[PDB]
């Protein structure tokens, strides 16, 4: 008997006398099991179209915003990544930067505004922790802030 | 079957086509397969026949009833003539689990035969427990199952399964172990019995055959002149008994014109036809007493109304071609010729072997038309008298109601428009003496006849 | 096949014939059957009857390009070409049964002949005996020469006969030997064949029976590389790579058939006299050595498998006998500096442990074995 | 017209024959016509969606109308014939005989005449 859901749906579409024909249920068989491996390359391809669900279309996506692919990377981190880059593109006001900088760690944040005249702080929170390095974030941040403000830091889990 | 739209599909030829047909015929064939010593009748159905002989071109069973079912015969009275020395193909299979290898069942054949029946028994591939038992006519596959490893289901098996008309099984002892693989075991030590007919054992199928009731009798393609002779002396006999059968004949092979045109003078019964030219069908050859058959079966079919003055044969091709004169002589001889005209090959004058005499009513004897009437008249007034005779008060109502029920036939014989003319009334010579068991009668009736020729005078 | 072409007079109306048969007679009446019409047009009718079929399939089988049968096979023996004879289907076939039984060659097994389907025969090319093992193999053949035969594994069934303690009989794999040749091939066979010159066997000669066969790119020749008028065929690939063993062989039996038997002789394209082998340049194997320095996070074995691929790459751009330009590889190691892609820095970039562009001589070139030195 | 052939199935079975090459058993064009005549009088009509409307047959669905039997008679007729009438090769079908059998279980027979049944004039100038 066909094991495939469409084989069955499209041998069922046929005439009836193939109740007991091995030979056309083996060929719908094989042409079901087809086109479900359609169907679900479908799903993958709606997935791909995507950053957030980029999966091995991440590549893409990175090649689309000039990131460095990188496959050994962690796919979250690649993600987050790319998120970043494509939110950057409008004024950084508060609202703006620290959901950039958190979508870009991953971990909570809240821009102090910092009170010395030409600062802004930043201060990471997460339940898990940190690793001990941390310096692309610094280094994004840097690339990212008004060139006429510094920044301060402080991290808490 | 369960409620529903089914359907299937058949060949035209598989119609039942037997509806509308007339007459009986009668034949002692030379048969591989089917009943022996006794008469069946068939219904004019090729698969039928096929079915209970076999389709053995090489014995006269196959060859002839094809013959005379291609003349249209209503119903095929069948004797499977034999030499004795009769036996049924056997086979004996055996245990495997015993050493001795138990004989444990025994197969045979449904009917006698001499065909290559065989048996091929294989290890079931799907399980082990069970076997594939496929039985084999030759090399031809004819039947397939698996069954249980029980002696009695194998038996009850072989002997239920839809295909099994030719071979039954039976137990010769009991075991727990399925049968032994084989391939291709012949059911060896059975025979036809068409080896070496010998010249008494036609008789004993002319007396089975004086039981039933036939309109012709024809012979099973032989031209023995004994067989001749002891055929007509025994349709002289039953004629005397009021059975008033129709003899067909045909010279041998190698008889000449002058030969056949010599017997049939010899005999010239108007109860006796002879055929005078051999023929080709299928591109096989047919002596004169092989188309005896067909001709018969034509004569038969065509019962009253028709006849086979110009027939239009099955027959492709004839031996010997004869000229005019020639035809005339045969004809003149009482001689059954065909004649091949424009690629059809054509019976001429329907006439029988009775041409000695014709001393003027007497004529209308020498054709096959006119003697099929008149047997067929005598067989319906014989079985009218049946009912009657010491059953019905001999008075003068009695004898009124019967000549009423003669009149009243004969007027059904005057729908068909077979007669112009027709008269029965009392036998008076007979009836002043005349009592109780018997009665007698007198008629006379004047039959149309079938247009034979045309004279044509262009006045110019 | 191509359309016949026929005369006018090959073709002629049985009418016209009568007409022309009845132009002359002016006294007697010349009506539809009258003497004189019965006569005559018999004639006209049997002249054109022939006129129409005899000779016209004579000028049908004249020419090759309408032959047919015994016909075409004789021209092209005109030409000495021979049509493709069939061959039997062969195979072994699995016996069983008792051990004392013994099985002869020359047995005959069939198929399972039914209404729909005859028996395929079949013969044992082999005389064995079961006494050993309960179940031997025998070879066999189809007696019937052709694509009939061939059957699927199972098939074999049948028994002709009856030999005594044979338990079962059953083939135990599909046969392959059959084989039938098209007329309309044969034909396109006998058509083509009709080269005019440039069948010397010279370098040009040689080089365009290489290019023939498929699978070959490019040819070169040797002449007399083993003296005895020998020549060597040096080929590459459609990619201009080493050709394959089974290349080699083919265009081996193309020019040069070795399997000749005794009585036999080369069908080859090479003439008498000509000695042949088919040759491959070797494949160089660019070993590449340097003390690798790899980006943060960037798996090592990644980053050079890519730069093994770009290498390659360049490789394949280099035919026979080509340069391999070490200076051009150091820019294709530092290609990914330049991009940034994993590669932070390198030093002692050698090619097996060479620092100069190496010329190729009767050799391709293919990549190696990135190897990092991880120099202590 | 150039109709051609198909492959047999053994309607009994309900499998493909296949010679003992393992290629299925290759059948002329009547014979291909036959087996197509079987499957679209079993086919039903509008519900095996891989069909246009034009194939199948409605018996079926006339076991369960209400129609009366001389009815149901006249509408298996016109059924069977629409049916098979649609494919060229067809040139008629008719003699229709009905036999009730038993009370309400019924058996009918039919012809099909072919294309190549018909009967040519001979006749030329």
């Amino acid at each position: 008997m066909i094991a495939s859901k469409k084989g069955k749906e499209m041998l069922l579409t046929l005439s009836p006398i193939y109740e007991q024909s091995i030979i056309m249920q083996s060929l719908y068989e094989a042409i079901g099991s087809e086109f479900d491996n359609l169907e679900l390359l479908d799903e993958e391809i709606e997935l791909q179209l995507f950053p957030q669900s980029a999966t091995w279309g991440l590549g893409f996506w990175e090649n689309r915003v000039g990131l460095i692919t990188n496959l050994d990377e962690d796919m979250e981190t690649r993600r987050r990544k790319v998120i970043a880059k494509l939110q950057s593109k409008y004024i950084m006001t508060p609202k703006r930067m620290s959901m950039i900088l958190q979508s870009y760690t991953g971990a909570n944040i809240k821009i102090n505004e910092n009170i010395s005249p030409y600062t802004f702080g930043v201060e990471l929170t997460s339940t898990q922790g940190f690793p001990k390095d941390l310096e692309d974030l610094y280094k994004r941040v840097n690339v990212i802030k008004p060139s006429h403000l510094a920044v301060s830091y402080k991290l808490v889990s | 079957e369960i409620p529903g739209f089914y359907n299937r599909f058949k060949a035209q030829a598989e119609k039942a086509a037997a509806t509308g047909l007339k007459g009986r015929l009668a034949m002692p064939i030379r048969a591989n397969w089917g009943d022996v010593g006794k008469v069946v009748t068939i219904k004019n159905d090729l698969r039928q026949l096929k079915n209970l002989f076999g389709d053995d071109m090489n014995y006269s069973a196959f060859k002839l009833g094809k013959l005379a079912l291609l003349g249209n015969v209503k119903e095929l009275l069948l004797y499977r003539l034999v030499d004795g020395n009769q036996k049924k193909g056997t086979l004996t299979l055996k245990d495997t689990t015993e050493n001795s290898a138990k004989d444990v069942i025994k197969l045979e054949t449904k009917y006698p035969t001499a065909r290559n029946f065989n048996v091929t028994i294989k290890s079931n591939l799907v399980d082990s427990d069970k076997k594939d038992f496929i039985f084999f006519e030759n090399t031809k596959q004819l039947f397939s199952s698996s069954i249980k490893g029980t002696i009695d289901e194998i038996v009850l098996e072989i002997n239920s399964n839809l295909d099994n008309e030719y071979v039954i099984a039976t137990k010769v002892a009991d075991s727990d172990t399925i049968l032994a693989n084989v391939v291709n075991q012949a059911l060896e030590g059975g025979n036809d019995g068409c080896t070496s007919i010998t010249n008494e054992s036609y008789l004993k199928a002319l007396e089975e055959f004086e039981r039933y009731s036939f309109d012709s009798f024809v012979l099973d393609g032989v031209a023995d002149e004994a067989l001749q002779e002891t055929t007509k002396a025994w349709v002289a006999k039953n004629k005397e008994l009021g059975k008033d059968i129709l003899l067909f004949l045909g010279g041998k092979t190698e008889d000449n014109i002058k030969q056949i045109n010599d017997k049939s003078k010899s005999f010239n019964d108007e109860n006796i036809v002879n055929v005078g030219s051999s023929a080709y069908y299928e591109n096989i050859k047919y002596t004169p007493s092989e188309v005896a058959v067909y001709i018969a079966a034509l004569s038969v079919s065509k019962g009253i109304t028709g006849s086979i003055c110009n027939a239009k044969t099955i027959f492709e091709e004839v031996e010997p071609r004869l000229s005019q004169s020639e035809v005339k002589e045969c004809l003149k001889s009482g001689t059954l010729v065909l004649d091949f005209d424009d690629g059809d090959v054509i019976i001429v004058d329907d006439v029988n072997t009775f041409k000695k005499y014709v001393d003027d009513k007497n004529e209308a004897m020498g054709y096959i038309s006119n003697i099929m009437f008149i047997n067929t008249i005598n067989k319906d007034t014989s079985l009218k008298r049946k009912e009657f005779v010491g059953k019905i008060f001999n008075d003068a109502t009695g004898q009124t109601t019967v000549i009423c029920a003669l009149k009243k036939y004969f007027e059904e014989l005057m729908s068909q428009g077979i007669i112009s003319e027709f008269n029965v009334d009392i036998d008076t010579e007979l009836q002043a003496t005349a009592k109780a068991d018997e009665f007698y009668w007198k008629w006379d009736a004047v039959k149309v006849d079938v247009m034979k020729k045309i004279y044509g005078t262009g006045y110019l | 096949e191509r359309e016949l072409p026929i005369p006018v007079f090959l073709t002629e109306d049985e009418d016209s014939v009568h007409e022309r048969m009845l132009s002359n007679f002016q006294d007697v009446s010349t009506l539809e059957g009258d003497f004189i019409y019965d006569a005559t047009r018999p004639t006209a009718e049997q002249i054109a009857e022939l006129k129409q079929l005899g000779l016209q399939n004579n000028l049908k089988i004249a020419f090759p390009q309408t032959s047919y049968g015994t016909y075409l096979e004789w021209l092209g023996e005109c030409k000495g070409v021979f049509k493709n004879q069939p061959t039997k289907a062969t195979g072994v076939i699995t016996f069983t049964g008792v051990q004392g039984t013994i099985i002869t060659k020359g047995t005959i097994v069939t198929t399972i002949a039914t209404d729909e389907k005859q028996s395929i025969e079949f013969e044992l090319l082999e005389t064995k005996t079961i006494g050993e093992n309960e179940t031997v193999d025998i070879k066999a053949e189809s007696r019937i020469v052709g694509t009939i035969g061939n059957v699927s594994k199972g098939s074999i069934s049948v028994l002709l006969g009856s030999i005594s303690g044979v338990k079962s009989i059953t083939n135990k794999e599909d046969f392959r030997g059959g084989t039938d040749e098209d007329e309309e091939h044969f034909r396109e066979r006998v058509l083509v064949a009709e080269q005019e010159d440039k069948l010397s066997g010279a370098s040009s000669d040689y080089i365009r029976w290489a290019k023939e066969v498929d699978g070959v790119g490019y040819a070169y020749v040797v002449s007399e590389w083993a003296g005895a008028g020998t020549v060597k065929v040096l080929i590459l690939d459609k990619n201009r790579k080493a050709a394959t063993q089974e290349l080699i062989d083919k265009v081996q039996e193309y020019i040069y058939p070795l399997n000749i038997s005794e009585g036999e002789n080369r069908d080859g394209k090479a003439p008498i006299g000509a000695l042949v082998t088919v040759v491959t340049p070797d494949t160089l194997l660019i070993n590449v050595k340097a003390s690798f320095i790899f980006s943060n996070g960037f798996s090592e074995e990644t980053v050079l498998n890519n730069l093994k691929t770009k290498i390659d790459k360049y490789l394949d751009k280099i035919d026979l006998g080509g340069t391999v330009s070490y200076n051009a590889i150091q820019a294709i190691v530092g290609s990914m500096m330049l991009t940034d892609e994993g590669i932070e820095d390198f030093s002692n970039l050698t090619i097996n442990d060479v620092k100069e562009n190496i010329k190729l001589q009767d050799q391709v070139v293919g990549i190696g074995e990135i190897v990092n030195e991880v120099v202590g | 017209l150039d109709l051609k052939g198909s492959f047999l199935f053994d309607f009994e079975k309900g499998e493909f024959v296949k010679n003992a090459d393992g290629t299925l058993k290759k059948c002329d064009k009547v014979q291909a016509y036959k087996q197509w005549c079987q499957k679209a009088i079993l086919t039903p009509r509008y519900k095996k969606a891989a069909y246009t409307n034009i194939y199948g047959s409605e018996i079926k669905d006339l076991i369960a109308s209400n129609l009366s039997q001389s009815a149901k008679e006249l509408e298996i007729t016109r059924l069977i014939k629409e049916t098979i009438l649609v494919h060229p090769y067809t040139k008629e079908v008719g003699e229709f005989s009905f036999n009730w059998l038993e009370n309400s279980r019924l058996v009918e027979y039919e012809f099909d005449v072919l294309t190549i049944d018909d009967e040519n004039i001979v006749i030329d100038g």
